[PDB]
């Protein structure tokens, strides 16, 4: 059966935490098939947990494995920057490898602020053409998710809009951007349009 | 050191044949199983099998046992990947993974660099580069100012700004999917409203898919 | 009625003592079987997996 992990996983720096596994297999050489692996952000995984009762050789001691029953977990000494990255659970009991869902883990601690909104017009040049599109900017925002609305005149538009919230940097800081196309010839039908974040309400 | 290198990102329409290839070094490559793992964009790890250098025993994945081969070369120490008829979900980062000196045989204590693979129904096509004035009527403050890209299925396009000058003040968000299969991004820079039209402010966007330059002002 | 499929590994040549009546340290320490035995004596190569 393939294996489970919980979505996601949080805790404050310095504080114990653990991470659970569900759907370890066994066979008639053992219950200790479990291992895990850890993945930052750009880059190749990588195993830190193998026969929970042990662990690979050159580990740090900041990782720990255990089981009980049908459901393996993984035990941190203590959270740190470094710590944000997926995990990952395996089982390797019936001569066979399953991957399960994985989670992502975060660190708290870190300030929180206000967004910041950068509006741009159409462009001079691409309005003298049959293509126009409206760019509105969002970054400097802890949380890792965020929606952005556009509206026209206190008229809301909700057609061709695209957004994306990728990292601004490694720091624990996400940045995001999105888009509007229409034509020139809508652009000048209402007012100058307007960019909304709503990241921590009327922004 | 043992470290295993991987061919570059790879970029063919739906319903194409492709192959990439994986090679492993600082170890005999005679005794030490070698496989893929399938990692789609923001889902999990996914295995789909192993082999052995010795003899081409294949144990492919339940769910990839006629969807993907796997092989490998024992005169060069390279495995491969060959798929057929990619489709749209076959978008993935694959890495190629191998046992380490202690653990299980089916362990893969190593992973490989990861080979990216993207397809689209779009065909090439350069970019489009659009300045992004500032706003004339709210000049208070700091101004701000930038270049729109648009109109670009490659990846690699990237943007700079006065041929490489300008470290600080300046930077490029990433690209966003479009509904017609397209990309585009754009880069802004912040400066003092009085600096305005210091010495050029000019843009400078970079394609190396087909060496196209386009260098516009702002 | 019942059934025990018991497993092990050994260096290959070591099968000629898992048999009832057979001698050897293996069968005189390790895994000795009756006179009465009824199953089969079942292996295989592993030297790429063990």
């Amino acid at each position: 059966s393939a294996l489970t992990q919980p979505p996601s996983a949080s805790g404050s720096p310095g504080q114990s935490v653990t991470i659970s596994c569900t759907g370890a297999s066994s066979d008639v050489g053992g219950y200790n098939y479990v291992s895990w692996y850890q993945q930052h952000p750009g880059k190749a995984p990588k195993l830190m947990i193998y026969e929970v009762n042990k662990r690979p050789s050159g580990v740090p001691d900041r990782f720990s494995g255990s089981k009980s029953g049908n459901t393996a977990s993984l035990t941190i000494s203590g959270l740190q920057a470094d710590d944000e990255a997926d995990y990952y659970c395996c089982s390797y009991a019936l001569s066979r490898v399953v991957f399960g869902g994985g989670t992502m883990l975060t660190v708290l601690g870190q300030p929180k602020a206000a967004p910041s909104v950068t509006l741009f017009p159409p462009s001079s040049e691409e309005l003298q053409a049959n293509k126009a599109t409206l760019v509105c900017l969002i970054s400097d925002f802890y949380p890792g998710a965020v929606t952005v609305a556009w509206k026209a005149d206190s008229s809301p538009v909700k057609a061709g809009v695209e957004t994306t919230t990728p990292s601004k940097q490694s720091n624990n800081k996400y940045a995001a951007s999105s888009y509007l196309s229409l034509t020139p010839e809508q652009w000048k039908s209402h007012r100058s349009y307007s960019c909304q974040v709503t990241h921590e309400g009327s922004t | 050191q043992m470290q295993l290198v991987q061919s570059g990102a790879e970029v063919k329409k739906p319903g194409e044949s492709l192959k990439i290839s994986c090679k492993g070094s600082g170890y005999t490559f005679s005794y030490y199983w070698i496989g893929w793992v399938r990692q789609m964009p923001g889902k999990g790890l996914e295995w789909m099998g192993i082999i052995y250098p010795g003899d081409s025993d294949t144990r492919y994945s339940p769910s990839f046992q006629g969807q993907v081969t796997i092989s490998a070369d024992k005169s060069i120490s390279t495995a491969y990947l060959h798929w057929s008829s990619l489709k749209a979900s076959d978008t993935a980062m694959y890495y190629c993974a191998r046992q380490g000196d202690l653990g299980d045989w089916i362990l893969l204590g190593y992973w490989g660099q990861g080979t990216l693979v993207t397809v689209s129904s779009a065909s090439t096509k350069g970019p489009s580069v659009f300045p992004l004035a500032p706003s004339s009527k709210s000049t208070s403050g700091t101004a701000a100012l930038g270049c729109l890209v648009k109109d670009y299925f490659p990846e690699p396009v990237t943007v700079s700004w006065n041929s490489g000058a300008l470290t600080s003040g300046v930077h490029t968000f990433p690209a966003v999917l479009q509904s017609s299969g397209l990309y585009s991004l754009s880069s802004v820079v912040t400066v003092p409203s009085s600096s305005l039209g210091t010495q050029t402010y000019i843009c400078n966007v970079n394609h190396k898919p087909s060496n196209t330059k386009v260098d516009k002002k702002v | 009625t019942n059934v025990y499929a018991d497993s092990f590994v050994i260096r290959g040549n070591e099968v000629s003592q898992i048999a009832p009546g057979q001698t050897g340290n293996i069968a005189d320490y390790n895994y000795k079987l009756p006179d009465d035995f009824t199953g089969c004596v079942i292996a295989w190569n592993s030297n790429k997996l063990d």
